């Protein structure tokens, strides 16, 4: 067989796990993430 | 790795695409079978191995055994923390629901997100992780839902 990876598969932290109190108001609610992140880029690791 | 919610990206050609999400949580780290089916994960270098699955639940955990600890119960709320391809997180309340299948009674939650958000965490009240959406089960009624619970 080969000794690479079949396949590059990349973890990137995105959120701490924690209830968001904002959502228990409004149903809903982003998460702050982070400088503060706009927008999230699927084709870039971090 | 650092305690958290973690996307899962592949990398082809094109650049990365998300493939689902997990949980780091003492040491461990924690997705669904579907989503990697085994293979071996990496973060900034460092290389993480399967060490525990139950295909059945469709649940996997990388270095260690199962360390999420929330139990949910009927009646109560939880948050699914999502973590969409090309949308940042988002805390979404939801009142999951008891379902008859062939197999017993679960608690679930609606397939409300992204395919690509399976491993995303669902937190009660005490940010304890009761489950991890995106493991599809059929009802009884013919209805597919997120399973939780047995
Ligand atoms: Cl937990």
């Amino acid at each position: 067989g080969s000794h690479m990876l079949e396949a590059d598969l990349e973890l990137e932290r995105a959120a701490d796990v924690r209830w968001e109190e904002q959502a228990e108001i409004s149903g809903s609610s982003p998460i702050l993430s982070i400088s503060i992140k706009n927008e999230e880029e699927e084709q870039t690791l971090g | 790795l650092e305690d958290g919610a973690y996307r899962i990206k592949q990398k082809g050609i094109l650049g990365y695409s998300q493939i689902g999400a997990g949980v780091y949580k003492e040491g461990t780290f924690h997705t669904m079978w579907h989503v990697t089916r085994g293979a071996v994960l990496m973060h900034k270098g460092k290389r993480i191995e399967p060490s525990w699955a139950d295909v059945k639940k469709d649940l996997i955990s990388y270095g260690g055994g199962w360390k999420l600890e929330g139990e949910w119960k009927e009646g109560e709320e939880v948050q699914v923390l999502a973590l969409e391809p090309g949308k940042n997180p988002r805390a979404v309340q939801t009142k999951p629901g008891l379902f008859k299948t062939n197999t017993g009674t679960i608690g679930a939650v609606s397939l409300d997100f992204s395919p690509g958000t399976s491993g995303s965490p669902i937190v009660d009240k005490k940010g304890k992780v009761v489950g991890l959406y995106g493991n599809g089960v059929v009802t009884r009624s013919g209805a597919y839902v997120s399973a939780i619970a047995n």
